[PDB]
């Protein structure tokens, strides 16, 4: 259950000894890596094109924030907070009312996305699959305070990405 | 996988291994991206009858 | 029910050893090569 | 004459590689720019304190042995004498002491490193 | 009210240790104003000594002294070491924050802290 | 018209060592299965044009502990001793026909390590000093032995002639008969260089870069361009001694073109050799050159001078 | 006219050469060190964009802020970003280099490096993925090109 | 170390290179912490004073018990000849 | 700007030094270019030049201040100096050898269109001629750094701070306690 690595004793005859010499004044493991250096240098590289070919992913994939709607138009973020008490960044903060017509609707959903550790318990954690964590992850600012999303860029977010994030989430569901 | 065979012969003399066997570069033996629908499992406490929490 | 699963007959067998195949001429060889270029270049 | 054109050709556009870099671009000094690099923090003290040498005993020797190299260097031109037996014995000779030499360093353990 | 002392066994011993810290430190400030090449005098440093130490000056429990005489050997291992750099040492200079209102008047004026 | 045969000389070099820092870094991209640059030009031929502009528009940082005055005379002396290496290489006729081309090489050899050094002292840092000793540590160990293999492949050409090196090879290459001093050469030209297994002087993971720490833009592009200028050199000067090639007199280009695609040969057999090895303790190198290389070396340069009186072969010095 | 041809041609000229040139510092702190690395890895491969490590701060450009800025290395930052040449860098990397991140409440985390360093290009994630840091360097190398160095100083 | 009158005048010089002690006040048999008003780090650092002027160290447990220069005076007369 | 913005809080700096200034920094990198020339040796001008963080905290305790609409104050320092024992101090922190000759109307003036040959930034001018060597006026009615309760910082305090950039190497580590100040007047 248990072996020991390098625990061989060199033979002593004089045909090891003599192939033992020829190794060190002829360098023969030299040669020998000298090879395999010159066999990855015949291969085809492993490099991707990008920005025009992107690294393979799947469809629990874990990047830029978005709230979805309802097949109606309705947003589905119906203010429960569940969201911001699993977030174990604090990263995410909401302040609520009842809107215009009795609806128990959001006012402040910010997500700073300098706190946010994209590990998606928001996702996971959210009842009614309203905010979800999309598939953009090339959303890098010039500013530190473009990457504090308030309520209407997640919302922005979410119809921009929507017809992306429905296809993932019907791809995923099942195995949540 | 496209290496013509007088550099995929100096390849695997220079490497000493037989490289064609075992690529490291990925392609159609590779699972499908797009799968289709599962139907995982239920656990044992997944039950009409015979279960109680406090037992 | 669908689930990741491994297939009938199991996967096939992987290798998992030192496979370091013992390539290159022997000692006595490679010094008869040497000293034959020493002899020619010196001839 | 030819040498020196081309010594004073390397070292002129050597130093019109060096003007060009101080006198080209734009410069913003300032007294923390300039300052010692040590990995992110302040050297514990200067860099112009007795860095000593562990290698001291065949850094001597190679005085010893680069004199060598001034006694076996005529041997392309010493083979064309005609007292060749003399010669060769003289040429073994010094080549056998600088590894009577060189022996003599091997077992008292002068080419191994203090501490 | 039998305890386990540190070092001192009274508040003599306690002094004593004081004192010797406060003898390391004024020896240790002009070499802190020099290796460091900070822009302040070397009495200034002396003075900031002066005030570090008498901060302390109302303990009458010797634990708490002997482990700020520990506390003060800490600081001066990593001062005499070059650890700190020049602005661990300036840290002790509350510079580039304003003064704080002391009065009752302007504390009232500029906000709702006792 | 010599100073447009100067110029010829000088610039070609320059821009061979530009091209080989593509060279260089697309070889060893591919030797480690990723791609070069390729991006900036047609598979990367504009990257050095970026590479070399970039650095003399960047600041030029002169530090303040500095001794200022060594501190820019060491990389004018780095880029005009890699510049002036090339001049007694016969290609197949050198710039300036030197008698005793050999030492002049071998003195202009001895004579580099004082860039490296001044540059290293100068720039008052600690890796600066450290890398600065550790080119004294690598130069006292190949400087013993780079003398006395050059002198036994000399005592089968007569004399220390760069051109007459090429009538001593017109029958059979020198490889073949002093091959054990070809490949401790070799090394030794490795070792001298300051390329791997033997960086040692800017040692990545040693040092930060070593003797070169201080160098900003500029001043530090003289000792990246003077070190492949040394590279490109000496695998000529290697190419020259031991793989000299066929020799019309009255077609030189066909020298020419023979002993390039040689020396590129052994530059890609260098940036082969860096792509696959470990790097020494710089004992281990001393422990090499004097322990390894030269008892060996004394004993082929007994080889080398009795052997020519053995077999009636010393070779004529005109 | 002619002189404001001459400034923006060599300002389209030294933007080139700043942006496919860039030289970042080997310099990580954290878990986003580890996919820095990846994107210097065989996959996305920094060095085919000019990208390659330099080991000092002298002989580097963009200072890729890589992981969580304590308390305890906020001034060996600020003293390897002041010991980089002009014109240099920074892109911030990760979420405790942009904002404080994971451990954003700590008493020893400082809340995102610009709070020390001049910051370009904040790229998010924790740790945003190679293909996202090597997205947010080609932003650098666009906010390189469209600099306007000469032809300011030929307008002012 | 030569004299007694050289070494009680260069323990005034020492304390009148002193800045908080008056020099008015400063004389060989003045107490420094109820006469001269003093603190005892301000004392320690008249014995660092004097360490550094005579050129020998100066214990703690001896230095405690100089409370006026004539103290002072007579223990550098007790550590030397004179 | 008094004529069109009646509550204008003008703000009279005489001579601003700092890390960053053109005025020690003015004096400190002249000295590979000969010996630093001035009219009649720079001793018939006086100046008191003014800290850059007195400025700094004077202009903001003029934002907080209501009863600095309308006013107009003159920043100076707590020292007046000739300006030879200035550059004698400036030269006398930076620790570099200082030989002085004077350099009258005849080519000092010329040395303006000497030294703005290049389209860069000039090196000296003409008008920074005639500004080094007029004297700072004394306008006792114009309340300055004190009457808004900024304390006036001297230049012994802070000239090391400007000036540490210009030693070589053989006295950068050095002390403050080294260099004798320079009079006033
Ligand atoms: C050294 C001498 C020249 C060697 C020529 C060479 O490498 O041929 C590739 C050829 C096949 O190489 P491979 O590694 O199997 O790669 C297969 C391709 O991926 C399969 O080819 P592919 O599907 O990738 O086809 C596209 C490719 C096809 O590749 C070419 O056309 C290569 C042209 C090289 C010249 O064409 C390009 O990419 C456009 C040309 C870009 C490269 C231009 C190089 C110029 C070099 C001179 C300046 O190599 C050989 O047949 C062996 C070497 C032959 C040496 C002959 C004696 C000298
Ligand atoms: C061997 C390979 C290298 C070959 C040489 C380099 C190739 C390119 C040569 C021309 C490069 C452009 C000039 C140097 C770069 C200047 C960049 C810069 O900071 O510009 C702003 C600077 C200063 O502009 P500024 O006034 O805005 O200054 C900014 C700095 N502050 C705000 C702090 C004051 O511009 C110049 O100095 C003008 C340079 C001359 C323009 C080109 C002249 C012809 C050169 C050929
Ligand atoms: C110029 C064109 C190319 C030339 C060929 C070279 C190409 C290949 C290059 C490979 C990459 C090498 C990179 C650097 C490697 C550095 C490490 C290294 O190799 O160190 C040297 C190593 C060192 O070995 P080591 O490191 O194991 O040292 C052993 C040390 N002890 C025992 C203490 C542990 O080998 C040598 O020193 C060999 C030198 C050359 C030997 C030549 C022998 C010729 C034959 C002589 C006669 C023999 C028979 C007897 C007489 C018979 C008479 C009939
Ligand atoms: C001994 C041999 C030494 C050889 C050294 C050089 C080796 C490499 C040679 C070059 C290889 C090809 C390089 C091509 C680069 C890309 C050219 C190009 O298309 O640039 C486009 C760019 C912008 O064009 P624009 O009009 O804005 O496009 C918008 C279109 N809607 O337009 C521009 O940037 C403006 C045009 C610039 C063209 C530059 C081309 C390269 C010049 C390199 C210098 C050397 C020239 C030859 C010297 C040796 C022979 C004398
Ligand atoms: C650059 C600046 C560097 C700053 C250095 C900071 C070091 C600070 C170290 C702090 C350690 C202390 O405060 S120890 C003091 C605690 N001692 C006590 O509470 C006992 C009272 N001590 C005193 O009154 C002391 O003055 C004396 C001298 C010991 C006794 O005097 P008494 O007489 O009255
Ligand atoms: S992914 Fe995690 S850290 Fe980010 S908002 Fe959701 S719960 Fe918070
Ligand atoms: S996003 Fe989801 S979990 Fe968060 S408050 Fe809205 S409905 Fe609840
Ligand atoms: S932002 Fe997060 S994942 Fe990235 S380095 Fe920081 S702690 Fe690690």
């Amino acid at each position: 259950t248990y072996k020991y690595v390098n625990l061989r004793e060199p033979s002593m005859d004089m045909k090891s000894v003599t192939d033992r010499a020829a190794q060190t004044l002829l360098w023969t493991e030299l040669i020998r890596g000298l090879g395999m250096t010159l066999s990855y240098l015949f291969r085809e590289p492993a490099t991707i094109n990008y920005p025009f070919e992107k690294g393979p992913l799947s469809p629990r994939f874990r990047g830029e924030h978005a709230l979805r709607r309802y097949p109606s138009g309705e947003e589905r973020c119906i203010a429960c907070k569940l969201c911001e008490a699993v977030c174990p960044a604090q990263a995410i903060t909401i302040e609520a009312e009842p809107r215009a017509d009795g609806s128990r609707r959001t006012t402040r959903y910010d997500i700073d996305m300098t706190k946010c550790i994209y590990c998606g318990f928001c996702q996971e954690a959210c009842p009614v699959d309203a905010i979800v964590e999309g598939p953009n992850f090339e959303f890098s600012t010039e500013t530190h305070e473009e990457l504090l999303y308030n309520k209407e860029k997640l919302l922005n977010n979410g119809d921009k990405w929507e017809a992306e994030i429905a296809a993932n989430i019907q791809a995923d569901y099942l195995y949540r | 996988a496209s290496a013509t065979r007088l550099i995929q012969g100096l390849r695997n003399w220079a490497s000493g291994r037989d490289l064609q066997a075992k690529l490291q570069l990925r392609y159609q033996e590779i699972s499908k991206r797009t799968q289709p629908p599962p139907k995982l499992p239920v656990g044992p406490s997944h039950r009409l009858s015979n279960n109680y929490y406090c037992a | 029910v669908k689930q990741d699963m491994p297939p009938v007959g199991g996967y096939g067998p992987i290798d998992y050893k030192r496979n370091l195949p013992r390539r290159g001429l022997s000692g006595y060889s490679m010094f008869a090569v040497g000293i034959g270029a020493l002899l020619f270049g010196y001839w | 004459m030819n040498l020196m054109i081309t010594l004073l050709t390397n070292f002129t556009l050597a130093t019109l590689l060096v003007t060009i870099a101080f006198w080209l671009p734009q410069l913003n000094v300032y007294s923390e720019k300039t300052s010692p690099y040590e990995c992110g923090f302040d050297p514990m003290g200067s860099a112009r304190l007795p860095f000593s040498m562990k290698f001291f005993l065949v850094a001597i020797t190679f005085l010893l042995f680069d004199l060598e190299i001034a006694l076996l260097l005529p041997l392309p031109w010493a083979s064309q004498t005609t007292n060749l037996n003399t010669m060769l014995t003289m040429a073994l000779l010094l080549i056998f002491l600088l590894a009577v030499s060189l022996a003599y360093e091997w077992t008292q353990k002068g080419l191994e490193w203090t501490e | 009210t039998s305890v386990k002392p540190i070092f001192s066994r009274d508040m003599n011993e306690a002094k004593r240790r004081v004192r010797e810290l406060y003898r390391a430190w004024y020896r240790e400030v002009p070499n802190t104003v020099h290796l460091f090449q900070l822009d302040i005098s070397v009495k200034q440093g002396r003075d900031k000594v002066r005030e570090m130490f008498k901060k302390n000056a109302h303990v009458t429990d010797p634990r708490v002294v002997d482990l700020l005489v520990i506390k003060g050997k800490m600081e001066l291992e990593e001062t005499i070491n070059v650890w700190k750099q020049r602005t661990h040492v300036m840290r002790f200079f509350h510079e580039t924050e304003a003064p704080r209102p002391k009065d009752f008047l302007s504390k009232f004026y500029v906000g709702h802290d006792p | 018209m010599f100073m447009i045969n100067v110029l010829t000389l000088i610039i070609p070099i320059l821009l061979a060592v530009a091209f080989l820092t593509l060279v260089e870094r697309k070889v060893l991209g591919y030797m480690q299965f990723r791609k070069g640059p390729n991006v900036v030009g047609p598979y990367g031929l504009l990257q050095p044009i970026a590479d070399a502009i970039k650095l003399f528009i960047k600041e030029p940082l002169r530090p303040a502990t500095s001794s200022i005055s060594m501190f820019i005379l060491a990389p004018i002396l780095a880029l005009t001793l890699a510049l002036t290496m090339w001049i007694p290489l016969p290609m197949p006729y050198p710039l300036i026909n030197m008698n005793l081309g050999v030492l002049f090489m071998l003195a202009m050899s001895s004579l580099a390590v004082y860039s490296i050094l001044w540059s290293g002292w100068a720039s008052n840092s600690k890796y600066a000093l450290i890398g600065a000793l550790r080119a004294v540590a690598q130069t006292i160990s190949y400087e013993v032995t780079l003398a006395i293999i050059l002198l036994s492949v000399l005592l089968m050409n007569g004399s220390f002639t760069l051109s007459t090196l090429i009538i001593t090879q017109e029958q059979v290459w020198l490889i073949f008969p002093a091959w054990p001093l070809a490949m401790m050469w070799f090394i030794s030209t490795l070792a001298e260089t300051n390329r791997a297994p033997f960086d040692l002087t800017e040692g990545e993971s040693e040092l930060v870069s070593g003797f070169n720490v201080e160098y900003a833009a500029g001043p530090f592009a003289l000792f990246f361009m003077a070190e492949y200028a040394n590279i490109i050199m000496m695998n000529i000067f290697t190419t020259t001694l031991f793989l000299g090639a066929f020799h019309n007199p009255y077609m030189p280009e066909l020298y020419t073109i023979n002993f390039t695609i040689k020396s590129l040969l052994l530059s890609i057999t260098f940036l082969w050799i860096r792509a696959s090895y470990p790097r020494f303790r710089y004992d281990q190198l001393m422990h090499l050159l004097w322990k390894n290389f030269l008892p060996l070396t004394l004993a082929l340069c007994m080889w080398h001078v009795s052997l020519p009186i053995l077999l009636s072969s010393i070779p004529p010095q005109t | 006219s002619r002189g404001e041809y001459v400034v923006a041609k060599l300002d389209d000229l030294i933007n080139w050469a700043r942006r496919s040139s860039l030289w970042p510092m080997t310099f990580g702190l954290a878990c986003c060190a580890v996919e820095m690395m990846h994107m210097a890895a065989p996959r996305y491969d920094m060095d085919r964009f000019g990208v390659v490590f330099r080991a000092s701060p002298r002989q580097s450009d963009v200072m890729i802020v890589a992981g969580t800025l304590t308390n305890k290395m906020a001034p060996a930052l600020r003293k390897v970003y002041d010991q980089m040449p002009e014109p240099r860098y920074v892109v911030s990397m990760g979420s405790c280099a942009n904002g404080g991140g994971y451990y954003h409440y700590s008493y020893s985390v400082v809340r995102g490096c610009d709070r020390i360093v001049p910051v370009d290009i904040y790229v998010p994630g924790c740790p945003p993925t190679a293909e996202a840091l090597l997205y947010g360097i080609l932003q650098l190398q666009k906010k390189i090109k469209r600099e306007k160095r000469l032809r300011i100083w030929y307008r002012r | 170390p030569l004299t007694l009158e050289g070494i009680k005048d260069r323990v005034l010089y020492v304390l009148k290179l002193y800045d908080k002690i008056d020099p008015e006040k400063l004389s060989v048999n003045s107490h420094f912490m109820k006469d001269l008003g003093l603190d005892s780090l301000d004392q320690v650092e008249i014995i660092m004073a004097m360490e550094d002027e005579f050129g020998f160290e100066i214990p703690d447990i001896d230095a405690e018990k100089l409370m006026c220069p004539q103290e002072i005076v007579d223990y550098i007369a007790d550590k030397k000849d004179v | 700007v008094r004529e069109t913005f009646p509550e204008a809080t003008i703000i009279k700096p005489a001579d601003i030094f700092g890390r960053e200034d053109r005025f020690l920094n003015y004096f400190a990198n002249i000295r590979w270019f000969g010996g630093v020339p001035l009219i009649s040796l720079g001793k018939k001008t006086v100046k008191q030049p003014v800290y850059i963080v007195d400025v700094t905290k004077g202009i903001i305790n003029a934002i907080k201040d209501p009863d600095a609409r309308g006013k107009t104050f003159a920043f100076v320092g707590p020292n007046r100096y000739l300006l030879f024992d200035l550059v004698q101090y400036v030269f006398a922190v930076a620790h570099r050898p200082f030989l002085p000759y004077p350099m009258p109307h005849f080519a000092y003036r010329w040395i303006g269109r000497l030294f703005e040959i290049s389209p860069f930034e000039p090196w000296t001018t003409r008008d920074k001629v005639e500004r080094i060597h007029t004297t700072d006026r004394t306008l006792p009615h114009l309340p300055g750094l004190e009457d808004l309760g900024v304390q006036a910082t001297p230049l012994e305090l802070k000239a090391i701070e400007v000036l540490r950039r210009h030693r070589t190497y053989r006295w950068l580590s050095s002390e403050i306690e080294d260099v004798q100040p320079a009079k006033t007047v």
